[PDB]
RNA sequence: GCCCCUAAGCGUGUGCUAAGUGGAAAAGGAUGUGCAGUCGCGAAGACAACCAGGAGGUUGGCUUAGAAGCAGCCACCCUU
């Protein structure tokens, strides 16, 4: 599943705009992406360049700098972050003589060893398909690499023969043609949602998604909130499709609860078709929730790189700035104290830590209160002599106590919209 | 044969024929004639009731025998009492009326539906929702039966449409 | 790929006991 | 007719009494006073033998609570288990389980007598909680 | 109507019969109802 | 090889086959054979029809929108 040998393992920061700290930021995200291939970090420089080097990426210098501690290391795994041209690739190849890593090619195989649905690893393989055709006669182990390509002179003036096209031109066809077919492939998961899609959205059945960075916590709320037995575990890309299940409220109306796959920051965008599984949740969704857990990287900078996508999303899709709720939950047990100033930079704190603390009483009434509304105040007063003037209104909808102290006084629900529109027949 | 070689009763005013492998039979509400297939012989007992006996007990004569052998029984109890069955109408605005030999359904379409009745079979109503086939072939009966049941498609959602008098169609629950 | 399926599945008949050139 | 076990201890109990509370046109009221003409000093343990009328004037039998225990009307408690052999709360001996009032020691089919006295291995400890 | 090459009883409902030389799996639920081909 | 094309044999005996299998294939299913076992069955009434059986504390508790036999939840181990 186009995997990689990592074992050990030495860092470096490319830094080639932003600060220090954000590149740091990077490095131990791809080394985290390293560990997800399986790797043990040992340690991490950093350096600080304009524009990439449009041969080298890396320079010279650098690259002869890295080499030395690549044959001291005696290993191949030598992460750098970026995104790496043909060309790039080439020469840090010719300069390194062993693998390196790309944040693309990272990202990409990670998916593939995560993959588990027969979808995910379709949008998976057409990642690799966009990845790989420009990488393809000029790369590293490329297809013409001296060897392919060959059919050239076949028609020395002319004979009983010849092939046609251009050589590169055929051989790009194939690939061009494998992934038309399968961006024809394209399946509709909203023949699935549909069974909630008119109905229940209309039907009331409103749409809570977990939206977050990766290892934030998404699968972990859905379990949580849920009763679920979703995926958890610290790796990166926990979760691969964007499962749901049922959690209701004190207003009922069962809020479909999804997670998704988590972001980190400049995604591939190659694999914004796996990733389309998320974004029609999030587009399609009435009430966004970001998950931060306690002692998180970073005050705040997950949450930009999340909410860079989503903007970008929402806006081309439609007029939307979908109800987002940063709750900030999950935080008992974090072992750490700084966390009063992001307390104060924005007001939350709602602990359920994993279910350890389990205090989620003002989160399970922000996720409603927020976007929860139905055809509440109607008095459907009613003889209680009938059996039927009571029929299903405490089944369908969801009573409230209210003033209906007995059955012979003022009797109130908050019922559906098709339920009751003039039943209360005094 | 557990009821295959049992004895077929004739009731009194049955008037029943053997001209060999087929089997004619006049009986109050009418005429009706059959032929039993060959690897099977019919006959009638010297006490009025009709004998069927196969010459093996091979897979098809075993099916065969007993297939005619109370198949003469159904005709017979048709010829005496007839095949009637009762069918009731569903749906706000469904209604049924007879055209004298015709029977025409208003079964929500844009016109109403006439179906002439087949020879041999009788139309009535007892109201303009409820009404019955009657005949003497039960073949024939069942066959428009089915015929007028099947005019309109299933509605599993209000259940408009024909049902036979004792039916518990298949109901289900669209809340949008 | 019937063609060749044929072709060698006639090698199974009586005349041939089993075995025919170029299978 | 109408039939069911309420375990309440009172006589106004929400699911029954809401469909119960003015129903049958003919003895809204005329129910009410018939069956609280008399045994209202009494407690309304179960309070459900009612067979069926067109006018509701019969006789009551408070037949037993649970079979489990008939502690529910005597101690007072209004709960149970669910598991097989699950644990005992409720003490109980044949304090009490010798006439139980004039029930139907009998079977629902017509199949056989043996009932009642059947607590101590029969169908009464289905939960677990029963004679101690 | 499940046409594929392998129909089984879904449920304790169905039934297995052949019709017209047709493995076919008949049940009062009509999602069951399935045939081979 | 032997019905005619194409020379005997639309050979003889006993079975199987219902698909033109024969005359192409990896298969799910059993309703064709014979098997060989096996619970109860004996015409000491078996699978079956017509077959009174429908509130035992029978809303049994769980628990409560009712939780009625019946969303569910392991139980109900009992008799002329
Ligand atoms: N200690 C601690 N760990 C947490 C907390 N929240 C999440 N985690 C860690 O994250 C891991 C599960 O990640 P998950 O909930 O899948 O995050 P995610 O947002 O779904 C990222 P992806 O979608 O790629 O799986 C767990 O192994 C857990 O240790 C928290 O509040 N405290």
């Amino acid at each position: 599943y186009r995997q990689l040998r990592l074992e050990r393992v030495v860092l470096v920061g490319v830094w080639t705009e932003g600060s220090a700290a954000d590149a740091e930021a990077s490095l131990a995200e791809l080394a985290a992406l390293a560990e997800t291939a399986g790797s043990e970090v040992l340690e991490g420089l950093i350096q600080r360049r304009d524009k990439p080097d449009p041969s080298t990426y890396i320079g010279s210098g650098k690259a002869a700098e890295l080499r030395e501690v690549v044959l001291a290391t005696g290993a191949d795994t030598v992460i750098c972050d970026g995104e790496l041209s043909p060309a790039q690739l080439n020469a840090l190849e010719k300069a390194v003589k062993v693998k390196v890593i790309d944040r693309t090619a990272l990202i990409l195989d990670i998916f593939a060893q995560h993959a588990t649905s027969r979808e995910g690893k379709a949008q998976v393989s057409l990642a690799q398909m966009e990845y790989m055709l420009p990488r393809l006669r000029g790369w590293g182990e490329s297809m013409s690499r001296q060897a392919g390509g060959r059919a050239g002179g076949a028609g020395g003036g002319v004979g009983t023969r010849g092939p046609g096209e251009t050589k590169i031109e055929t051989d790009r066809r194939r690939i061009r043609e494998r992934m038309a077919k399968l961006r024809r492939e394209i399946r509709d998961m909203k023949k699935i949602r549909d069974t909630q899609r008119g109905s229940r959205r209309r039907s009331e059945i409103p749409s809570v998604a977990i939206v977050g960075y990766t290892n934030a916590g998404k699968s972990s709320l859905l379990n949580a909130l849920t009763g679920a037995g979703v995926l958890v575990e610290n790796a990166l890309f926990a979760t691969l499709e964007p499962t749901t299940r049922r959690g209701e409220f004190e207003d009922g109306r069962p809020f479909v609860l999804t997670d998704t796959v988590g972001f980190v920051r400049h995604l591939p965008t190659q694999l914004v078709e796996a990733f389309r599984s998320t974004l029609e949740e999030v587009v399609d969704a009435d009430l966004l929730i970001h998950v931060v857990d306690g002692s998180d990287v970073n005050p705040l900078a997950q949450i930009n790189a999340v909410r860079t996508v989503i903007n970008e999303v929402v806006a081309e899709y439609d007029i939307a700035p979908p109800p987002e709720l940063l709750v900030v939950n999950k935080i008992d047990a974090a072992t750490g104290v700084g966390l009063a100033q992001l307390r104060r930079a924005l007001p939350d704190a709602v602990f359920v830590s994993a279910r350890t603390g389990d205090g989620l009483d003002k989160l399970r009434s922000r996720m409603g209160e927020l976007v929860e509304s139905t055809d509440a105040t109607v008095d459907v007063t009613i003889p209680y002599d009938r059996g039927d003037l009571v029929a299903r209104v405490h089944t369908d909808g969801h009573v409230d106590a209210t003033e209906h102290t007995d059955a012979g006084t003022r009797i109130k629900a908050r019922v559906p919209a098709p339920l009751a529109a003039t039943l209360r027949e005094y | 044969s557990r009821i295959g070689k049992q004895p077929v009763p004739v009731p009194s005013g049955v008037d029943v024929t053997i001209n060999g492998q087929n089997l004619s039979v006049k009986g109050p509400k009418g005429t009706l004639t059959l032929d039993v297939a060959e690897p099977i012989s019919v006959s009638r007992a010297e006490d009025g009731a009709i004998v069927v006996t196969r010459p093996d007990d091979e897979r098809r004569s075993r099916s065969l025998h007993g297939l005619s052998r109370t198949l003469i029984a159904n005709l017979v109890t048709g010829v005496t009492e007839g095949y009637t069955q009762k069918m009731e109408i569903f749906g706000v605005g469904y209604r049924v009326q007879l055209k004298g030999q015709n029977l025409e359904f208003a079964l929500g379409y844009s016109h109403p539906v006439l179906i002439e009745a087949p020879e041999g079979i009788t139309f009535a109503v007892e109201s303009p929702t409820k009404f019955s086939v009657s005949g003497i072939d039960k073949q024939k009966v069942g066959q428009i039966s089915a015929v007028i049941r099947r005019l309109r498609r299933p509605d599993p959602y209000k259940g408009k449409g024909v049902r036979y008098e004792g039916e518990q169609i298949r109901r289900k629950v669209g809340k949008t | 790929a019937k063609r060749g399926r044929k072709k060698r599945d006639r090698k199974h008949s009586k005349a041939n006991h089993g075995k025919r050139p170029n299978a | 007719l109408i039939k069911l076990q309420i375990q309440a201890g009172q006589a106004n109990p929400a699911p029954p009494v809401g469909p119960a509370l003015g129903q049958h046109g003919v003895n809204i009221m005329e129910f009410c006073k018939a069956y609280n003409a008399a045994t209202e000093s009494q407690r309304g343990n179960v309070i459900v033998e009612i067979t069926v009328y067109e006018d509701r004037s019969f006789t009551f039998a408070l037949k037993t609570p649970p079979a489990a225990k008939l502690l529910l009307k005597a101690a007072g408690v209004q709960k149970g288990s669910g598991e097989p052999h699950k644990t005992k709360v409720a003490k109980v001996t044949w304090d009490q389980v010798r006439e139980i009032a004039e029930t139907k020691k009998a079977d629902l089919n017509a199949n056989d007598i043996d009932a009642a006295a059947k607590i101590i291995a029969g169908t009464a400890r289905s939960m677990g909680i029963t004679v101690e | 109507m499940k046409v594929n090459p392998s129909v089984k009883p879904i449920c304790d409902k169905c039934r297995v019969i052949r019709r017209h030389g047709r493995v076919m799996v008949i049940c009062s639920d009509p999602r069951h109802k399935q045939r081979q081909g």
